[PDB]
């Protein structure tokens, strides 16, 4: 009796080994249909502000954030600059940061399809999701003035623009599924997590600088925060049953394992807010047809999922 | 868990019946074309 | 496939995954070759082995399917686009590809589907074919013996 | 049936389920489904009978894509140890053709074609598994069957429509119009190949002009016109 | 030279290891190859090298450079190193770029106090390196190369800064060298041939200045066949060899 | 690879054509192909047709912040990306091409280094500020003279093109949508058209480097079938003051000097009527716009 | 950058003894993985390695296998290109002493290493942080089954690394760059004491974990 | 501004306006580094030219059946200049275009049909630049490949001529490539005709003939030289061999 | 309500070819295949496709890569793939204008590009599972409304933007799939489920009216 490891056989057939596990109700993640991966987060620990008692001076990272779901690791941190200005619920008066993933797998070079189209999706999810409004990254430029004459003094307010930037990286650790969800949650609680630095200042131009300790809270709209969900349809195939001693579909929560993303072309994914509004939705009907009825289910498990994520720490 | 073992071997069709299995196994347990034409050349 | 021989990819080595990651997702939402995405097209030759999802490639030639009758053997008979079959290493060839043979009972076809890979999986039947269970037609190949 | 039908790709299929019907080009069989089902958009096409109806689409395309018995025209594009790399479009998957396939042809005695001669052939075998492959001799005595080298003429790109439509239909002026101005020799590859040849250089120019304006012009009434204002010799 | 057969490296590695060792052109074990230097011969640079081999191996050294403020720019000396057939992203180019700025770093590689004009303002040296042909590691030939470069250096003189229109003076300094070993069995080979370099065990980089050895000291695979483990006092053995033999290129290097 | 496969029997069959004073297309060898240069929407989206030959260009602009060497200047750069959409032949954004380098380079020692655009002018404070003017080429279908149809399709673009009026206060600028201001044209200062001849050698190599009686054939605009079969090229921009603008003849079949003299010169008599027809066109489109807005006011 | 969100160019970047965890096989899309933590007074690191292999190689026919290393900065851009590279030379001279490459003919094995993690309170780095790599990439060799002829350590003392195997009787790696000078052999005995202790934690953690 | 040309007919170098400067090349300098191989000075300009092949393709790719592949790299030293550049220059567009001309130029001199499925690999260095570097480059690979012993039709000389108001002005150098506009020519043998023409600054078009009428004659006058150095070192060369 | 301009068949050196306009959107396809694939691209069983797509103003980035990964997603289901084993389709699209804010938005393009695309395929005469038809869909800030084909204005006051693609077969009239559904923004089951419905229906005006224009010009060039 001929027989393959799990691994080989989601290599070799992957359809085949999706079918047959799914027949015993189960995943080749060892999931059954709506059980999601558990997730486990340390946050604000890369960032220079992590200890107020002792700052660390060589960091220049304003936010952190590790998570880990199954297998897979996330490491997000965030960090800045500044860019001079020039010159409602509108999508006009709203930011977004710049992320740039790096998701490891075995290549070295430029970037690959994911990555860039994981980096531009987060990009423009946070845009129109409007959890960064523009008017939170508005610098309010201190001056230094000079101790009586022998040294420098800042002065804060309790004449040109300026602007934060944001930016993102992205390392995926052990990839074994689609990661666009883990790095959507992951970068979530990092720019939860972020504080901005204090700036001051001093044809010809000087230069604005950060002070060294000094923060602010960046202020993000809590209300507009969401989480990401993904969901598979498979048809199931009569002959690939097993015996376990007329057409169904199944739905699947959380995709992993290979065999899955491999198999599975009707695609689901939902980032949705604890409120019950929703910020995205993406319906992918490649393979399988979509029914309302998955729509629906896919909905309630989004937002089930988000009040899981959003309430699971503090 | 996972105790069936039929899962990881070579796709056997639900539908099948036992009689046309045990044809399959008749099939394989007489000796291969190789086999024939090498015992054949041998003798 | 060729009047001449197979060309192959080697998916795994004595039950173990080769490559370990074979680079799913990573050039998109379509179905996509393993270097047919962006990142193939910017890989750097000068620091790494090879690309993403790249594998052992093989042959197995005509001579080298049979036991015996090697002096006609159809190849197109054998063996179809898509099909995992399991083969032996005779040699380590060149730097593209292994020399691979399926010249014995328990080598060849160990999976098929009907219509080059567009229909449902058939099912070994007899030393030379399979069928399928939905359309009851048959199919000729190189099966290897299961059990 | 008798009555040719415009169709889509996932239109229902209307011909009679009882009839058993032989599927051409255009309809797919799907192998998951069992489903006789349109995958190219054109006319259904829909032959009489006999002993089972013929079921296809003509459709527009410019691609060709190899099937047997159908008359090419390649360029030699490679030399093997026994058969020819040969090109019957650019950018496709090239054809091979045996140095076996020829009239009087042995190990001994090989072949005098090369790299960027045009062959005219005929598709001998076309599985979808295997390259392509063309032949110059009639397979089965193993003699000369109109096939071969063409020589010092011109090629014509045209559409694959147009081209079927030249070698098959018999009404269809082109040929008529071209006759009626010189003297031509003329060789129709269905791979969207026509290849001309006049005594007269500028007679060979003329039919290229006039027949590529008459390619890109759907009325066929025009073509005569078209000929004449071309075989006035305009620059 | 390179891909050599199996044959051929263990003829060449028995008598490379035997005892005494026998290299493959006679020479003694700190023996150096036969080369010539040429100075002085690029007009729009500062300093100006090109150092032939007798294996053909061939680099050119050129010496530049630009007034900088010493607190915006710490780095008062820069190596840029240029192979020829290697791109600037190869490892083996950064490497060696690492190692020679490293060796020549402001800090202790050589006198920073002998670059200062005035409380703010210096010279900082460019030192361009541009292997035309190699067979063999070229750190020996780069290092030879900069010192007579910079041996043969000379700068604009100080009188913002203003300079002399028409008078120049010599850059006075030190310049360290830096020598190439391998490591065959039991024996320490100086100036190592391609072929030596095939089947050496592995190999000592030691970089040497004002008569001391100084740093840097790597270890350095002379190829990926045959890279093996040594011991300890093969190490010292190469130290004791460079001590030794350093200062006979030193005056060879510097007599002109 | 994705090879052109010419076949010997075409080749000889052109080159003959050639020998014979034909060109396939029914043109002279030094008949320039009818420019179509159409308009449409905003300013500065320009589409040139040769024969069968089509390109686009999209002129456009952003604030941005002036290059530290040059204080009083704007940005200018040009894009000329081939995609397979013009033909299997090219590969997707392959910059490092010799026909795309050779390409990218004429288009920009014609227009950009030619100071056909004012650059000074795009300048808005020395300081802080400058106009990012860009010019994106977008090859749609490839029957030859590429080059020449660019340059036009980027100079057309460019007259066409209209930045909105702003004006400065300080540190701050006030950016205007049309209902507040009219917008402005740019600064052009000539109009440089690029003309680009083909040689063949009818004859063999060793007539051409020490023979006498030079059989060299040179035409005007080659077509794709005639720019595949050709031994040598040139590329001459000119413009109506009777200036050299550039010469490009990158290589190739040896030609007497003379005779590059003559092609100079015989495309100049084409750039008159080139540059005529666009400022004609030009003023069309305007006096078109114009005439539509005295429409819209009353009904 | 075309491959990259970078955002506005106007913009402008903002300016202002030791205790071991050693664990394998925590990265599933690749052969082998090694997490290596560090715990010394008002010191902290910790790094990752991966091994991708044994894979196959673009060009001629290699006779034994072909191994690269790769360094990666983690969190803070903290080193040059440059010296990143010229250590990862260093060790990749190591580990073709160390691999069997004998036995991976027309293969390549590629290595990786994350340093994820480098902050010491202590107020020229990487020789303290080369042997943790040794240790990472040895551990993670082992895991992914790639063959070792010994189980390769290190040391560092006073800018001076020192890599051996054998039970510290023979050395595969030597580096020393500035950091001061001292004789050598009291470098080599607390070098060697390090690899010791290191090796016997390696072996240790391949004997509970594998 | 400043006397480019003088009244008295002089330029700033001291020469007049139908004057080379300097011209010397060396050949076979690298006996052991490639095949080919030529030193040159033109003036100021110091160039390292190396020609390898013909030889086996590198890549069982670029492999031509037909004919040798011929490929060029240039290379731009940082210190050719008097500021050293902080930046590379070989994946600069202009380089690539230098490249892409002297492969396009050479392609038709050197008959690469007589050398099939090899490729001729050219390996510039540029040591010291003085303007009219493109025809010092022309110079230095027609040398290097004559001294490989590959055939070709015929020399090819590379010369520059500026043009300062109605004068032009043969051979220029840095300061004269400022502030005027020059045309690069790449001449094939002793004929009229061009292999290279090169302008990439504006000129007159009613004066641009008589630029090329100098130009010609400088070329035919680089070529004469170029000559003068290869006898020499055949005679030197082929008479110690003997005996 | 919703009127469109399509062309088919204007590129001379590919296969086949589309020109879809909507509003201000203009966008042109070309498609070459199935050809020769050059082995890293090449699929054994099956069509392989390689996706791009050029902006109207600027150079490629990773936007356009996006717009290609979906544009991916609804015509690899679309292509029966199986009939071409080991073969390329080459799919390009040019942007010609955006007609929306580029920064902000590219729904309008992606709608623009998944019809022409799918025009172009037609033209080309590769075989296709069933039709196609995408349309942008807008919800409104303060009146909430659900405008199909929104112009760039309502986009500036949208709340949220989306784009559908549905698959249509049986002469246009039933609904097989939906290939793409992509919502970006803030909204609700209830108002989600009323843009599908209305969506559908647009869609198949669309359908209808997509039939009528690929009739209008294919049937010419065919024989009786
Ligand atoms: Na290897
Ligand atoms: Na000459
Ligand atoms: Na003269």
């Amino acid at each position: 009796p001929i027989t393959f490891p799990p691994e080989v056989l989601a290599r070799i057939s992957p359809e085949l080994s999706l079918q047959r596990h799914l027949s015993l109700g189960i995943r080749p993640c060892l999931r059954k249909y709506e059980e999601f991966r558990d997730v486990a987060i340390e946050n604000n620990t890369l960032s220079r502000y992590a200890d107020a008692g002792n700052i660390d001076t060589k960091n220049n990272i304003l936010g952190s954030n590790v998570l880990k779901s199954g297998k897979t690791i996330v490491i997000t941190s965030i960090t800045g600059g500044i860019i001079e200005e020039t010159s409602e619920d509108i999508i006009a008066n709203y930011a977004s940061v710049y992320p740039v993933v790096e998701v490891e797998r075995g290549r070295v070079g430029a970037c690959t399809d994911e990555e860039m189209t994981i980096s531009q999706k987060l990009h423009d999810s946070i845009l129109h999701s409007r959890i960064l409004p523009k008017k939170a990254l508005k610098v309010k430029a201190g001056v230094r003035s000079a101790n009586e004459d022998g040294t420098f003094s800042v002065l804060y307010p309790d004449k040109r623009k300026w602007s934060y930037v944001l930016y993102a990286k992205i390392v995926v650790l052990s990839r074994t599924g689609p990661v666009f969800d883990l790095c959507w949650n992951s970068l979530m609680y990092a720019l939860q997590s972020v504080k901005l630095p204090r700036a001051f200042i001093d044809r010809e131009t000087y230069e604005i600088i950060c002070d060294q300790t000094k923060s602010v809270p960046l202020m993000i709209n809590a209300k507009n925060i969401a989480f990401a969900s993904n969901y598979g349809i498979v048809e199931l195939d009569p002959e690939c049953q097993l015996q376990n001693s007329k057409l169904n579909t199944v739905l699947i929560a959380d995709l992993d394992t290979e065999a899955e993303e491999t198999s599975i072309h009707s695609t689901i994914s939902i980032l949705a807010a604890p409120s019950g509004n929703y910020k995205q939705l993406t319906l992918m009907g490649g393979g399988a047809k979509i029914t309302p009825e998955m729509i629906k289910r896919s909905l309630l498990l989004s937002r089930v999922r988000a009040d899981d994520l959003s309430t699971r720490f503090n | 868990k996972k105790h069936n073992n039929e899962l990881l071997g070579i796709f056997v069709p639900c539908n099948l019946p036992k009689t046309t299995r045990k044809v399959a196994i008749e099939n394989f347990n007489r000796p291969s074309p190789d086999d024939i034409i090498q015992s054949a050349q041998l003798n | 496939l060729s009047l001449q021989r197979a060309n192959v990819e080697i998916l795994a080595v004595e039950d173990k995954p080769s490559p370990i990651d074979s680079g799913i997702g990573s050039n998109g939402s379509g179905i996509v070759a393993a270097g047919g995405g962006s990142g193939a097209a910017t890989f750097s030759v000068s620091q790494a082995s090879s690309d993403l999802g790249e594998t052992f490639r093989g042959i197995i030639r005509s001579q080298d399917v049979r036991s015996t009758d090697r002096d006609r053997v159809k190849v197109i008979e054998c063996f179809k686009p898509g099909d995992i079959v399991r083969a032996q290493v005779l040699s380590l060839g060149d730097g593209t590809n292994y020399y691979l043979t399926t010249a014995r009972n328990d080598l060849g076809v160990v999976f098929a589907r009907a219509a080059n890979g567009a229909g449902g999986l058939m099912y070994a039947t007899d030393w030379q074919m399979m069928t399928s269970p939905v359309t009851g037609a048959t199919e000729k190949r190189k099966c290897a013996k299961p059990f | 049936d008798s009555m040719s039908t415009f169709i889509f790709p996932g239109d229902s299929f209307p011909v009679d389920p009882t009839t058993p019907v032989k599927l051409g080009p255009g309809i797919y069989c799907d192998p998951n489904t069992q489903e006789i089902r349109p995958v190219n958009t054109g006319v259904l096409h829909v032959s009489a009978k006999g002993k089972v109806q013929t079921a296809y689409i003509d459709y527009s395309s410019k691609r060709y894509i190899p099937s047997v018995n159908d008359f090419v025209i390649g360029v030699i594009i490679g030399t093997f140890s026994d058969s020819y790399k040969v090109s019957l479009q650019n950018f496709s998957s090239s054809v091979s053709l045996s140095y076996m396939a020829f009239p009087n042809a042995s190990k001994k005695n090989r072949p005098t074609l090369q790299v960027g001669d045009l062959v005219y052939a005929r598709v001998c075998t076309a599985e979808k598994e295997l390259e392509a492959e063309i032949e110059c001799f009639d397979s089965t005595t193993g003699r000369d069957a109109g096939f071969g080298i063409l020589e010092d003429g011109m090629i014509i790109d045209v559409n694959l429509n147009f081209a079927r439509q030249l070698l098959f239909n018999n009404d269809f002026p082109l040929l008529k119009v071209l006759a009626a101005h010189t003297k031509f020799e003329v060789a129709i590859g269905l791979n969207g190949k026509i290849w001309v040849k006049c005594e007269e250089l500028s007679n060979t120019l003329a039919c290229y002009r006039t027949i590529m304006e008459c390619c890109q012009k759907n009325d066929t009434a025009a073509f005569k016109d078209i000929a004449k204002r071309q075989f006035k010799e305009i620059l | 030279h390179m891909s050599l057969s199996v044959a051929e490296k263990s003829y060449l590695y028995d008598s490379l290891a035997s005892t005494p060792s026998i290299r493959p052109d006679g020479r003694l074990p700190h023996q150096f190859r036969p080369i010539e230097i040429f100075t002085d011969f690029l007009p729009s640079s500062n300093g100006s090298s090109r150092i032939i081999a007798s294996d053909g191996s061939e680099c050119i050294v050129s010496i530049k450079s630009k007034v900088v403020d010493h607190h915006v720019e710490n780095e008062l000396l820069q190596v840029d190193v240029d192979i020829a057939g290697q791109r600037d992203d190869a490892l083996v180019v950064e490497t060696i770029t690492s190692l020679l700025n490293k060796v020549l770093k402001s800090g202790s590689g050589v006198d920073s106090s002998k670059l200062q004009l005035t409380k703010k303002y210096s010279f900082k040296i460019f030192v361009d390196v541009l292997v035309i042909s190699s067979h063999s590691h070229p750190i020996s030939l780069i290092s030879f190369a900069i010192y007579s470069a910079l041996n043969s250096t000379y700068l604009p003189k100080l009188i913002l800064p203003t300079f002399h229109d028409y008078d120049m003076v010599k850059l006075d300094i030190n310049p360290p060298l830096v020598f190439i070993l391998a490591v065959v069995g039991n024996n320490m080979l100086l100036d190592p041939a391609a072929n030596e370099s095939e089947v050496a065990n592995n190999g000592l980089i030691i970089s040497w200045s004002n008569g001391k050895i100084t740093s840097p000291i790597r270890s350095v695979a002379l190829n990926d066949s045959n890279v093996k483990s040594f011991k300890p006092h093969l190490l010292k053995q190469g130290l004791a060899m460079v001590e030794k033999y350093a200062p006979d290129v030193v005056r060879s290097l510097e007599n002109l | 690879a994705k090879d052109i496969e010419i076949s010997a029997s075409e080749s000889k069959f052109i080159l003959e054509a050639l020998r014979q004073n034909y060109r396939l297309d029914g043109r002279s060898f030094d008949q320039f192909r009818d420019v179509e240069i159409t308009f449409g929407k905003e300013f500065g989206d320009v589409s040139v047709k040769m024969g069968n030959t089509k390109v686009h260009c999209r002129i456009s602009c952003q604030i941005a912040q002036p290059y530290e060497d040059r204080p009083f200047e704007g940005l200018f750069v040009i894009s000329t990306e081939i995609s397979p959409m013009a033909g299997s032949q090219f590969e997707n954004g392959n910059i490092t091409g010799e026909d795309e380098v050779l390409c990218s380079r004429i288009i920009e020692k014609s227009v950009r280094r030619s100071g056909a655009l004012d650059v000074e002018g795009l300048c808005i404070v020395a300081g802080s500020k400058c106009w990012a003017v860009r010019a994106d080429v977008h090859f749609l279908d490839c029957d030859g003279g590429f080059i020449d149809a660019s340059c036009i399709a980027v100079m057309a673009g460019l007259m066409h093109f209209k930045k909105p009026d702003i004006t400065v206060h300080g540190e701050q600028i006030i950016v205007h949508p049309v209902n507040e201001r009219e917008p402005v044209p740019l600064g052009i200062l000539h109009i440089p058209i690029c003309v680009t001849f083909s040689f063949f050698n009818p004859q063999d190599t060793e007539e051409n480097i020490k023979g006498e009686t030079n059989s060299e054939i040179s035409i005007i605009d080659a077509t794709l079938k005639e720019e595949l079969l050709r031994d040598g090229v040139l590329t001459v921009t000119l413009n109506k003051n009777r200036e050299v603008v550039q010469v490009s003849k990158a290589g190739g079949l040896p030609m007497d000097a003379l005779t590059l003299m003559k092609c100079c010169h015989e495309a100049y008599s084409i750039i008159e009527k080139i540059t005529d027809q666009i400022l004609q066109l030009l003023k069309e489109d305007s006096e078109k716009r114009n005439k539509y807005a005295a429409m819209l006011t009353s009904e | 950058d075309r491959r990259r969100l970078l955002g506005p160019a106007a913009a402008k970047p903002m300016a202002f003894e030791q205790e071991l965890s050693l664990h394998t096989g925590f990265i599933e899309n690749c052969n082998g993985s090694a997490l290596v933590e560090a715990r010394s007074l008002g010191h902290q690191t910790s790094l990752i390695t991966a091994v991708y292999g044994p894979r196959s190689i673009r060009g001629s026919f290699t006779s034994q296998g072909t191994i690269s290393i790769q360094l990666k900065n983690g969190l803070l851009e903290k080193y040059n290109t440059n010296e990143l590279k010229e250590v990862s030379s260093f060790l990749m001279g190591i580990f073709n002493s160390v691999v069997n490459l004998s036995r991976y003919p027309k293969s390549g094995i590629d290595i990786f290493v994350y340093l994820t993690y480098d902050k010491d309170l202590t107020n020229s780095q990487i020789s303290s942080l080369i042997p943790h790599c040794i240790t990472s990439i040895t551990l993670a060799l082992a895991d992914a089954g790639i063959e070792l002829v010994d189980m390769a350590g290190a040391g560092e003392a006073n800018g001076t690394v020192v890599s051996f195997i054998k039970n510290g009787e023979e050395i595969v790696g030597f580096w020393k760059d500035d950091g001061d000078d001292e004789d050598l052999l009291e470098c080599l005995d607390r070098c060697k004491e390090q690899y010791n202790r290191y090796r016997d934690l390696m072996i240790s953690c391949l004997m509970n974990q594998e | 501004r400043l006397e480019i040309y003088s009244p008295e007919g002089l330029r700033l170098d001291g020469r007049r306006w139908n004057e080379l400067r300097r011209f010397e090349s060396s050949i076979n300098t690298h006996p052991h580094a490639a095949d080919g191989s030529s030193y040159m000075e033109q003036g100021n300009n110091k160039i390292i030219t190396l020609v390898k092949g013909p030889k086996e393709p590198r890549l069982k790719s670029q492999m031509d059946t037909s004919k040798a592949l011929l490929n060029v790299s240039v290379n731009i030293t940082k210190f050719s200049k008097f500021e050293r550049s902080k930046s590379s220059h070989k994946n600069e567009r202009r380089v690539l275009e230098i490249q892409t001309s002297l492969v396009r130029m050479f392609e038709k001199n050197v008959m690469l049909n007589i050398y099939p499925r090899t490729v001729i690999d050219i390996e510039i260095h540029v040591l010291e630049q003085d303007g009219g570097i493109m025809g010092s480059l022309i110079n230095g690979i027609t040398l290097a490949l004559i001294d490989a012993g590959i055939s070709m039709f015929d020399y090819i000389s590379g010369i520059s001529v500026g043009l300062y108001d109605t004068t032009p002005l043969l051979d220029t150098n840095s300061l004269e490539e400022n502030a005027m506009s020059t045309v690069t020519l790449g001449v094939v043998g002793k004929s009229e005709k061009l292999s290279l023409l090169l302008v990439e600054d504006k000129i007159p078009l009613d004066r641009l003939e008589n630029v090329l009428a100098i130009g010609i004659a400088g070329a035919h006058r680089v070529r004469d030289l170029m000559d003068e150095e290869l006898r020499k070192h055949a005679q030197k060369r082929v008479s110690n061999a003997s005996a | 309500s919703m009127s469109v301009q399509a062309e088919i068949g204007i590129l001379d050196h590919v296969d086949g070819s589309s020109e879809f306009v909507s509003q201000d959107t203009k966008v042109i396809c070309s498609v070459t295949g199935p050809i020769e694939p050059k082995a890293r691209q090449e699929l054994p069983t099956q069509l392989a496709l390689e996706i791009i797509v050029r902006p109207a103003k600027g150079v490629a980035t990773t936007r356009e890569k996006v717009l290609e990964d979906k544009l991916r997603a609804v015509l690899t289901p679309l292509i029966t793939r199986h009939c071409y084993p080991r073969q390329l389709c080459q799919i390009t699209c040019q942007i010609l204008e955006s007609g929306e804010d580029e920064a902000e938005f590219s729904l309008r393009e992606l709608s623009c590009c998944i019809n022409a695309a799918f025009l172009a395929l037609v033209d080309a005469g590769i075989a296709l599972n069933s039709m196609c038809a995408s349309i942008p869909i807008a919800i409104i800030k303060d009146t909430s409304d659900i405008i199909v084909d929104p112009t760039a204005e309502q986009l500036k006051i949208s709340l949220s933007v989306h784009t559908l693609a549905l698959e249509f077969v049986n002469g246009g009239k039933v609904v097989k799939n939906v290939l793409l559904l992509d919502s970006n923004g803030d909204f609700n089951e209830d108002q989600l489920f009323s843009l599908l419905e209305l969506g559908e229906q647009k869609c198949q005006e669309l359908v209808t009216n997509i039939r009528r224009i690929i009739q209008d010009n294919i049937s010419p060039r065919l024989v009786v």
